[PDB]
């Protein structure tokens, strides 16, 4: 066992209405380190990993399409379309 | 089954003759899609100038 006497007393016996005032300006900039190295470096590895299968998989993230035809409209010089809705699908392997 | 040649080979012969087929409805589509412009704009004009109908806006 370990003699761990003084741990014990200090657990036991601790003030109960001693606080510290804590400068904001000093506490501001400690977080706002953390959040550089958080949003500059593990930004990064979490939008790598966010986008990167929606870059080399982006046939599942658009599922439908549209598809058109044209007619000529010589009387009046136009062009007239019809729509089509499809399911976004592979094509030519 | 087949070496991947062979595959390859009848990839492109059956494109060829998809593309054969789809040329032979572009053909069709387009001389009957002219008559038929031409049919439904002259029935317009006869109907127009008969009096049967009066198309505004
Ligand atoms: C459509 C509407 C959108 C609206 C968006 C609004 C966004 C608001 C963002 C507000 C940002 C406030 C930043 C405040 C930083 C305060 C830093 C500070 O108090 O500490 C200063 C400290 C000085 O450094 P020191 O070397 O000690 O020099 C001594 C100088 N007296 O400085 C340092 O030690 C370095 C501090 C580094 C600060 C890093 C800041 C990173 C900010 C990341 C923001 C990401 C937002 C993403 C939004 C995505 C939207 C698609």
């Amino acid at each position: 066992m370990l003699d761990d006497t003084k741990y014990i007393q200090m657990a036991q016996k601790f003030p109960r209405n001693v606080s510290v005032q804590l400068n904001k300006k000093l506490f501001v900039t400690r977080t706002w380190f953390r959040n550089y190295y958080f949003v500059g470096v593990f930004g990064i590895f979490a939008y790598f990993i966010y986008n990167q299968p929606k870059i080399f998989a982006p046939f599942s993230g658009y599922p439908t399409t549209v598809a058109y035809k044209a007619q000529p409209d010589f009387l009046n010089d136009q062009v007239i379309f019809y729509s089509q809705q499809r399911q976004n699908t592979l094509k030519n392997f | 089954m087949f070496s991947d040649f062979n595959m390859y080979e009848a990839k492109v012969f059956l494109k060829a003759v998809a593309d054969a087929q789809n040329t032979f409805r572009q053909t069709a589509q387009q001389e009957n899609q002219l008559a038929r412009y031409e049919s439904q704009s002259q029935s317009l004009l006869n109907g127009s100038t008969s009096g049967a109908i009066s198309i505004t806006g």
